[PDB]
């Protein structure tokens, strides 16, 4: 559908921001686990990958339709801890706040596009 | 076409011897509005991409301007349709 | 390289011995 | 909106006065030393209307 | 001519953002000792001018250039640090922390005021578009 | 002619409201610029002036475009209104007279008066479509 | 025009004997044009109705 | 209600003037001299009713410092 | 001039010197 | 002629 | 990635954290006679550089080495 | 220009 193509980029950006938000909050929650590595995703490359499948064929009514079913990069440690935990509070707190801001911005842009498509139709 | 180029040279001869419109204006306005909207969208996608130099201020202001231009186009279309309906209602 | 970058490799274990091995 | 700048000037000059006093105190053992006096001068801004 | 308010307030927002960024850069480097070239960090400040071409009555605001702040470099006696002077006078930036904090607050407030201007102007443009209807 | 003359007062008042709001927004934008005297216009006198003699511009000249490939360009342009200086309230070392309370009060007042002009003009235009419609 | 100056002198003899664009402007002229077009349509409709009533007569 | 706008604006100006006077006084609690060499004498604003054409009720104007 | 009024002449540049 | 906004132009400047 | 102000202030936070860590490690080892190898502990210092990404305009703070 | 805004994406790309 053409409607999907217009809203594909912002939807994928919003979903990627939510996933990275979950990853950052997981990094915050597991700050005290000894031996836990701080993981993160490269937002731009994954957004390229998602932006850049074959529903199985249903011959009749009984035939069952096809059933549907990111890469994590390690953060470079800054300070060496003794328990092997590489999670840094300041870095991930700033990243968490930034991801929240960008999620809000994506919501704003997507809502503006939908509202414009709506006022085009209203009449 | 070969005959099409014949017609072009014929019109050139016509110009030699001899020696924009409302639909065009509406098409120009639609193209301008669409170009502004596409520019704002492209800048927004570039900002969401993480590329340096693109400020959130400019993105938000350009989205605002694009929304205003879209609303202007919608109002012009509404009136134009109303005027056409009024003219077609005339009894001859 | 820079602290806070992204790499595809886990950091080596953080060992701190008390005496030289 | 510009009283913030008056108060900021007061705070910054208080910091300067404190720096002078700390420099004086650091030289309590300096042989033959003369302490630096400090005084806050008031500068009235001219203009209109009040 | 309400469209020109878009340009005026957008220029004001960009200029205040640049001023806030420069103030924050000065504040974050108050304790620095070295630059990329080995020179001490010099506190920097923006210059505000009226964004009016010759013959234009009143415009927004624009950042002309970024200039080094005029203040004596803070001398510190540490002739043990690898960076030093002939007499061990380490040069530290002349950042006045109170001034930078007040500048940040002022820039934020002016930014928010310009945002309000833009919001109410857009509301008026929509209402004007609903003139006769 | 008659309809143009009947709707001319409110239209001109609304245009002058727009220009005054542009000036007030310029004052608000330059509120932290050192050495900027706040500017404002006398609405009533300028409105009567525009009423008696039509609107005019300082320059507003522009390159002529005879062909369809000529590159369009326009030089600086501004209204023929008299930009007067506002009397400062209290002095400031930087040297600007933009007092924010005055700016925001005039901004809100101009906002409401522009909405009033829109309401009056829209009411008149409906008050006319009501007659014409049949 | 030469004929235009002739017309100016004629009106003088007559006197002797007798003795960018903003939304604000765009919308206002757009409405004015709509109003004038509606007025023209209504007046023509009245004229056409009167003419057809006259011609639908019976002599 | 535009007179209410005049009233509120005048009162905002008056209270801002009082706040500025108080801030300047607080800055100069310990000041010992001015430009001419005279001591800094604390400033106080004077409020007066601005009802010149509005009978006995109106805005507040700062008569003097 | 009354503060908040309109005048056609600009206000003079104000200065705050430290020593007369 | 504008100038530096904020702290620098609102603190008492040197005489010359 | 980060907004410019976010990056600058977060770099400032990280640099101050590193300086505090160096100070704490020095204060802990004030009375240490030997390390793990047989050499005395040497007081560590942290050097702040300005991470001027553009030409001389702005930038946060980075720490080259201890 | 020379100074990027506070609300801009990290100049460092």
């Amino acid at each position: 559908d053409r409607l999907d193509a217009a809203l594909r980029f912002q939807q994928e950006a919003l979903n990627l921001r939510a996933q990275r938000q979950e990853i950052l909050a997981a990094n915050i929650a597991n700050a005290d686990t000894p031996g836990y590595q701080a993981r993160d995703i490269d937002f731009a490359s994954e957004l390229k990958k998602v932006m850049v499948g074959v529903a199985l064929t249903l011959t009749s009514s009984h035939h069952i339709p096809a059933q549907a079913v990111v890469d994590l990069l390690y953060r470079v440690p800054d300070q060496p801890s003794l328990d092997g935990n590489t999670v840094d509070m300041d870095r991930e707190r700033t990243q968490f706040a930034d991801n929240s801001l960008k999620y809000q911005m994506g919501l704003t842009v997507l809502g503006s596009q939908l509202k414009g498509m709506m006022n085009v139709l209203q009449g | 076409a070969i005959q099409g180029i014949e017609g072009v040279i014929s019109q050139l001869q016509a110009t030699a011897m001899a020696a924009v419109s409302f639909a065009g204006q509406l098409h120009a306005a639609l193209d301008r509005i669409s170009d502004r909207q596409a520019a704002a969208r492209v800048q927004a996608e570039k900002f969401t991409l993480g590329e340096p130099g693109i400020a959130l201020n400019d993105v938000m202001a350009d989205m605002q301007k694009a929304s205003v231009s879209m609303q202007m186009g919608i109002q012009v279309r509404n009136k134009l349709v109303a005027a056409y309906q009024e003219v077609m209602s005339m009894q001859v | 390289g820079v602290p806070g970058a992204l790499s595809n490799q886990p950091a080596p274990p953080n060992e701190a011995p008390i005496a030289t091995p | 909106d510009h009283a913030i700048y008056t108060a900021m000037g007061a705070a910054s000059q208080t910091l300067n006065q404190q720096a002078v006093t700390a420099s004086n105190l650091a030289n309590a053992s300096t042989p033959g030393f003369r302490a630096q006096l400090n005084a806050l001068r008031a500068v009235p801004v001219d203009g209109l209307s009040l | 001519a309400l469209l020109n308010i878009f340009d005026i307030a957008g220029s004001a927002l960009a200029a205040q953002s640049k001023r806030l960024n420069v103030a924050a850069s000065n504040l974050a480097n108050a304790d620095s000792v070295t630059g990329p070239d080995g020179q001490p960090y010099r506190a920097k400040q923006v210059v505000f001018q009226v964004d009016a071409a010759p013959g234009q009555a009143t415009g927004g605001v624009k950042v002309a250039s970024v200039i080094e702040s005029q203040a004596p470099e803070k001398l510190v006696y540490e002739p043990g640090n690898p960076l030093a002077d002939a007499n061990g006078y380490v040069k530290m930036p002349n950042v006045d922390v109170v001034g930078e904090m007040v500048n940040t607050m002022s820039a934020s407030r002016s930014y928010q005021a310009n945002i309000e201007v833009l919001n109410t102007v857009k509301s008026m443009m929509l209402k004007t578009l609903t003139l006769g209807q």
